[PDB]
């Protein structure tokens, strides 16, 4: 059974750099070459370089020829790959990629991910906001400022589920901001109350926001 | 560099349907010494590795329903689902070999149901943000269909461009739609130099935008 | 030290460590035992990397590498002494089968990089 299994989710600083493993299992580790593959949140894949272990042979994407560097230890069956200066463009899910034939010719096992984040920022708890204003009527929170990912967002500890959009996390200004948003009659409010619940485990951080009328 | 140009990049399919992606390159993908094509697809759903479909752009991979079937030869290929289905919506990227090796921008596949306009509502800077010194006016654009919108910002009726930031939902597994979020965010001393902020929403579901506003006098 | 004939030499009795489907007729070559003769001790210790092009199925003739030998019994049989073994495991294939009744040249690294094709099939 191959397993392509990969480091833990990395941040960094700018201009700092990084090293991440792939931890090969379950075949001959010099036998096949294995490619880094990157992809930026919510863009495609893009082909890094490869190593072939058996040879310490490296082939680079050009982009990638100062910014990556692929190492590989026959004794662990481990590969690796080193990012140097990094910038904001570098914040991506990095992927390595055991490749089959001897000319590459397609990807057979890919490992599950490792997550790159680069800011200056350190952990930052978040900045809650509320949003407050027909049969329905549609509340909102704004969760703001806050590093690293995730936050997440309930509303009346889950008794409201149907009628909620939480929206994807922007990076900005080196801090992330969210909002999610609730429908509900216009009969519950502000007759009852609605209240937005924020968790931030980086923080070790919990939040409750009663939406009040303006 | 060798160019892969995929189409179209978005693809409304019914469950049921044949659906059929391209994908072109720049220069000849064939090898002559052995006559094959050194071109692969690659399948990725959210929140998942990508998964290899399809290599020497017609050998189908072990494991691979028989529903996907790839084809071409040279510069232009051609991925085909004779019956696409719910698990088959995804990102379909196309990868060569020939020299070095390149992904195509990817094809993404969406449930395809009725136009539906959003639902738009404005939001204007919390007491406790403005504490802070900012100022964000938020605007929800929820449950439309297509995906494709423009949405801008007007005060005091002059668009604003800067300062604004878009945030889009997946498609939604319930009603197949799409949501949006759009936050302008403005210096509280900016936010207190004009009166009215206004978000515009033009979507095909109407020839006029839909307009939500609100005066920050009143 | 031992001159180039007698290396070559040394290597001129060899077997093959095949594994054989007669179901299918399908072939894999695993490795090659170069035999222990009365007079070759000194050669084949003296050779310590094997340098081996191979016929692989969809990627044809390529040198698949330059590994270190190995010491395994002849034949795996455990009565015999251990002598040159070279692991075709341990090469680079892309995990391409090599062709076991096509093309295949062997040659015999010695410490001071003499390359001597030993084995030619």
């Amino acid at each position: 059974q191959v397993q392509l299994q990969q480091s833990g989710a990395e941040l960094a600083r700018p201009g700092a750099s990084v090293k991440m493993s792939c931890k090969a299992s379950g075949y001959t580790f010099t036998s096949y070459t294995m490619h880094w593959v990157k992809q930026r949140p919510g863009q495609g894949l893009e082909w890094i370089g490869y190593i072939n272990p058996s040879n310490d042979y490296t082939s680079y994407n050009q982009k990638f020829k100062d910014k990556a560097t692929l190492t590989a230890d026959k004794s662990s069956s481990t590969a690796y790959m080193q990012l140097s200066s990094l910038t904001s463009e570098d914040s991506a899910v990095y992927y390595c990629a055991r490749c089959w034939g001897y000319d590459p010719y397609y990807f057979d096992y890919w490992g599950q991910g490792t997550t790159l984040t680069v800011s200056s920022a350190s952990t930052t708890p978040p900045s809650v906001y509320p949003l407050a204003p027909n049969s329905m009527v549609t509340l909102g929170c704004l969760v703001k400022g806050y590093f690293p990912e995730p936050v997440t967002v309930t509303w009346n500890s889950g008794s409201l589920s149907s009628g909620v959009h939480t929206f994807p996390a922007v990076l900005q200004s080196d801090l992330y901001t969210l909002s999610s948003s609730v429908t509900v009659p216009s009969s519950t409010w502000p007759s009852e109350t609605v209240t937005c619940n924020v968790a931030h485990p980086a923080s070790s951080t919990k939040v409750d926001k009663k939406i009040v009328p303006r | 560099d060798i160019v892969m140009s995929q189409s179209p990049s978005l693809l409304a399919v019914s469950a049921g349907e044949k659906v059929t992606m391209s994908c072109k390159s720049s220069q000849s993908l064939l090898n002559s010494r052995t006559r094959k094509n050194y071109l692969a697809w690659y399948q990725q759903k959210p929140g998942q590795s990508p998964k290899v479909l399809i290599y020497w752009a017609s050998t189908r991979e072990s494991g691979v329903p028989d529903r996907f079937t790839g084809s071409g030869s040279g510069t232009d290929f051609t991925l085909t689902i004779s019956s696409v289905q719910a698990e088959d919506l995804a990102v379909y990227y196309c990868k060569q070999s020939y020299n070095l090796l390149t992904f195509g921008a990817g094809t993404k596949l969406e449930l395809k149901r009725a136009d539906a306009a959003p639902t738009v509502s404005i939001f204007p800077p919390s007491s406790e943000q403005l504490t802070s010194g900012g100022a964000s006016v938020v605007c929800f654009l929820n449950n439309f269909y297509p995906k494709d919108i423009n949405v801008k910002w007007k005060i005091d009726g002059s668009e604003r461009q800067n300062g604004v930031l878009n945030s889009w939902t997946d498609q939604d597994s319930k009603d197949s739609t799409y949501s949006m979020s759009s936050t302008l965010t403005l210096t509280k001393d900016e936010y207190e130099r004009h009166n009215s902020y206004t978000c515009e929403a033009t979507h095909k579901t109407s020839t006029s935008p839909i307009v939500k506003s609100f005066n920050r006098n009143e | 030290i031992p001159t180039d004939q007698e290396i070559m030499d040394a290597h001129k009795i060899y077997f093959a460590d095949l594994n054989f489907n007669p179901s299918t007729g399908n072939t894999y070559i695993n490795g090659m035992y170069f035999a222990p003769t009365q007079t070759n001790k000194e050669a084949l210790d003296y050779i310590q990397k094997y340098r081996v092009e191979a016929t692989l199925q969809y990627s044809g003739f390529k040198d698949i590498g330059t590994k270190d030998k190995e010491m395994r019994n002849y034949l795996g049989d455990p009565n015999q002494p251990k002598t040159n073994y070279v692991n075709l495991r341990s090469y680079f294939t892309g995990g391409e089968n090599i062709m076991t009744y096509k093309k295949l040249r062997i040659y015999a690294i010695t410490p001071d990089d003499r390359e001597l094709l030993v084995l030619s099939v």
